[PDB]
């Protein structure tokens, strides 16, 4: 319903885009730093570990099976 | 026309003022504004006659140019115009439609009432709107007699007149027959016509 | 429409309306080709030659072909002046 | 064996002047913007080249006291590859008759498309004459000229009408819920139909006015079939 | 109850009347035999119902004409009234006369005889 | 307020072309409007035009043909420098065979086809096709 078109408004446009990028989900997730901390991998693709004991995760209602996961 | 053989004569202005054809309605619409002379002291508009005459001769010039006389279908739905269209179709060989219209007669290729005209004359744009709306589907021009409060949508040659009273409507159809028959050849000018306008008037059930 | 050799490469040349100069498409089932007659200038009888007018669907739908034909005729001696 | 098929006894004034050889091409029909109401007018002029294609069959249905009452909707595209194209759609109870009634509408809606040159006019126009747009209920289709040899840069569905219309090169774009094939196809057909309804400085020469086919053949129509 | 006739009965009776108008009278026991001899009704109950509706239609055609049956005798009385009649004359008196602003209009197209005038109260409803 | 006079002159011309009008009146007049109209008329998109002169800014009456399809303004007057010009006339124009871009150069208000013919950039004003 309105955006400044004028010739000396580069600062307003640039600052508004920079301010509003922080509402995109993936942008914030990648540039904040909370996900890299909460990620059980250190930001890596793979990881080695030790098996504590095997477990029997039961699948969600429309299916029925016992998925046989492990605890690492 | 610009000429003198086609100019209005004193004998016809008396027919006009006798039938009352100059007497308009109470409401005006912004498309009929060029046909009005001036609004009376009481709220009623006078139709300009010289303008009625030119639009009537333009309609005659549009009808004469059609070669087959039998695809100039003429329509009337109100009770005042039925005898007039029946007599107009008799005098010059059009095909009349009085009464209901039975929608789809122009756009339906099954019906037995399906015809394909090349012109369309009509008594009253605001009472025979179905033929206009259907002509708007098959590339069909239209001539129409307009009161001062007639909506000029889908009409192509409006003829201004009092459209309400029976004498006016019959007189207009009679004059339209006179001028097509005159300029097609046939009943040549410098003679009165055998038919009197009263053969074209509404019956208005009698004694 | 031509090309650099000069020939005309086109399916057809559509007609244009006589009141608004916009072309008349191939599926405009509201446009007309009103044809009016010419009289013989002395006895006021029809003689062959006649004039033709095209009106597009849009300006016919807005209720303006009536006062457009009147102008196309008055411009052209069918009515001369003093309507 | 038996022979002598005598189908197509016409029911309209145009069917008469078409079946009788009086009328030459459907360009003379398009020039006067007449409505074509018989599917044999098309097969008279075209027909040896019109190839049809079933774009989609789509099962729709109404809920009912007893049931869900399903019936199928067929989208068919048709057209010879040299400047004519059409697109029809019919909903019927069984597929075999929907696909047959849709070809009739696809043939009845055939329009002529205009082709132009991109850079210079060497011969045999190859692309659209200008940027055109077309809509059908929140589906916008943009057609843009392209140099010779680029092909058709578009989605699968518009690059099935664009081919049939006779266009060799085109840049296309869409910005919409294009996943609904009905609106996508109808918007592409609309963009193609707007190609002859675009005033262009070569279309500025005043119109020479010809006789309508109904005025020229009045004498025939007066008694050619009865 | 019922006694409402069906379209198969009404259409049959209308056709029977519209063709054999002059053989049908006002009594039922003769119309029954007439319709029996002119048509083929494949039942006797249907024959009686058709012949009973024919009588009820005939009792009406003797009055003003109905709007679904067209006969010859009742068309002449329309035709011979749609052609001119001495009840009508010309324009009733050819000395019809006008008000001002019409004479002011007629003056602008060169008219000059046989008229009158009047001026009203100066606005509506006074 | 009326920040931009040319913008509303061109939008009022274009709103009437969509309507079939034979003439428009546009006000106030200005030096740049008359030059843009002269450029648009030299090619044949509009007919003659008349300037009505009050003792103030004035008014113009334009005779509209039916040839104009769209005329319009570019809202900030950007600088255009004979290399951006191709990328500009690939956004604004509908084809490569017709339609013009109007720009003000130090040699007057002209079109792109003359700008390249005289080797000059300038500021973009608008376009018509
Ligand atoms: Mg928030
Ligand atoms: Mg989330
Ligand atoms: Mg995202
Ligand atoms: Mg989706």
């Amino acid at each position: 319903m309105g955006k400044c078109r004028g010739l000396r408004t580069a600062r307003k446009l640039r600052s508004h885009r920079r301010d509003q990028k922080w509402h995109d989900k993936q942008y914030k997730k990648a540039h904040l730093g909370t996900a890299l901390k909460a990620n059980p991998f250190g930001g890596a693709s793979h990881a080695k570990g030790i098996v504590l004991e095997k477990v029997g995760v039961e699948a969600k209602q429309p299916n029925s099976a016992i998925r046989k996961c492990v605890r690492v | 026309g610009a000429l003198d053989v086609l100019q209005m004569k004193e004998e016809d202005v008396l027919k006009f003022l006798a039938a009352g054809t100059h007497l308009g309605g109470t409401n005006l619409d912004f498309q009929m504004e060029q046909y009005i002379y001036k609004r009376k002291s009481d709220g009623i508009y006078i139709i300009n006659l010289k303008r009625t005459w030119e639009k009537l001769l333009l309609a005659a010039r549009a009808i004469v140019a059609i070669e087959n006389p039998a695809d100039v279908s003429v329509i009337s739905s109100r009770n005042t115009g039925q005898r007039a269209v029946l007599k107009f179709a008799a005098a010059t060989g059009a095909t009349p439609i009085a009464g209901r219209f039975t929608p789809g007669t122009f756009t339906n290729q099954i019906q037995a009432a399906f015809r394909e005209p090349r012109l369309l004359v009509v008594t009253d744009p605001r009472a025979d709107h179905q033929p206009l709306t259907e002509a708007s589907y098959v590339n069909l021009p239209t001539i129409a007699l307009c009161n001062t409060d007639s909506p000029l949508r889908y009409v192509d040659i409006a003829i201004p007149c009092n459209n309400k009273g029976a004498h006016s409507v019959g007189l207009m159809w009679w004059m339209l027959a006179r001028e097509v028959l005159r300029m097609r050849g046939t009943i040549s000018r410098e003679h009165p016509w055998e038919v009197m306008p009263d053969l074209y008037f509404y019956r208005d059930p009698e004694e | 429409m031509q090309n650099d050799a000069g020939e005309f490469v086109d399916l057809y040349v559509p007609r244009k309306c006589s009141a608004s100069n916009r072309i008349i498409g191939a599926k405009d089932h509201a446009s007309i080709q009103m044809n009016v007659a010419e009289v013989d200038k002395v006895t006021g009888r029809f003689n062959g030659q006649f004039k033709t007018y095209a009106i597009c669907g849009a300006i016919r739908r807005m209720g303006e072909s009536d006062d457009s034909i009147l102008r196309l005729a008055k411009a052209d001696g069918i009515v001369s002046k003093n309507f | 064996g038996k022979a002598e098929d005598k189908e197509w006894l016409p029911v309209t004034k145009l069917g008469r002047l078409v079946k009788d050889v009086k009328i030459k091409s459907l360009e003379e029909i398009y020039l006067f913007s007449l409505p074509i109401k018989e599917s044999e007018i098309i097969d008279f002029f075209l027909g040896a080249a019109l190839k049809d294609e079933v774009l989609k069959i789509m099962p729709v249905q109404k809920q009912t006291r007893a049931a869900q009452r399903t019936r199928f909707k067929a989208f068919v595209a048709i057209g010879d590859y040299n400047g004519h194209v059409g697109l029809g759609v019919k909903c019927s109870k069984e597929v075999a008759t929907a696909i047959r009634g849709a070809i009739i509408l696809a043939k009845l809606s055939i329009v002529p498309v205009r082709r132009g040159y991109w850079g210079n006019k060497i011969g045999k126009p190859h692309t659209v004459p200008c940027k055109v747009t077309g809509r059908c209920g929140s589906v916008l289709v943009h057609l843009i000229p392209a140099p010779r040899g680029t092909g058709i840069v578009s989605a699968p569905v518009p690059k099935k009408l664009l081919l049939m219309a006779g266009i060799d090169d085109c840049y296309t774009s869409a910005w919409s819920c294009t996943a609904t094939l009905g609106n996508f196809a109808k918007a592409t057909f609309d963009a193609i139909s707007k190609t002859y309804s675009y005033l262009t400085p070569d279309l500025w020469k005043e119109t020479v006015f010809t006789k309508s086919p109904y005025q020229e053949f009045t004498d025939h129509l007066v008694k050619t079939h009865t | 109850m019922g006694r409402v006739r069906t379209k198969t009965v009404k259409k049959a009776a209308r056709v029977i009347i519209e063709k054999y108008y002059t053989r049908l009278g006002n009594d039922f026991h003769t119309n029954k035999r007439v319709c029996e001899e002119i048509a083929i009704i494949p039942s006797k109950k249907l024959r009686n119902k058709i012949a009973g509706y024919v009588t009820h239609l005939m009792k009406r055609i003797q009055r003003g004409p109905v709007r679904g049956i067209s006969i010859k005798l009742q068309e002449e009385e329309r035709e011979r009234r749609d052609n001119y009649v001495p009840e009508v004359s010309a324009l009733d008196q050819e000395i019809i006369e006008v008000d001002p602003d019409t004479k002011e209009m007629l003056k602008l197209l060169d008219f000059g005889s046989l008229s009158n005038l009047q001026v009203t109260q100066p606005t509506v409803g006074m | 307020v009326r920040m931009n006079v040319l913008a509303d002159a061109l939008k009022s011309i274009n709103n009437a072309e969509k309507r079939g009008k034979r003439q428009v009146l546009i006000r106030p007049c200005s030096k740049v409007i008359v030059r843009f109209l002269t450029v648009m008329m030299k090619h044949g998109y509009i007919g003659e035009f008349e300037i009505i002169d009050d003792h103030r800014a004035g008014k113009i009456v334009v005779n509209l043909t039916g040839r104009l399809n769209k005329c319009g303004v570019i809202s900030p007057r950007f600088d255009v420098q004979l290399k951006d010009l191709e990328k500009w006339q690939n956004n604004l124009l509908p084809s490569r065979q017709f339609g013009f871009i109007v720009l003000t150069t130090s040699a007057g208000i002209m079109d792109h086809e003359e700008a390249r013919r005289k080797h000059t950039g300038g500021k973009i004003l608008g376009f018509f096709f």
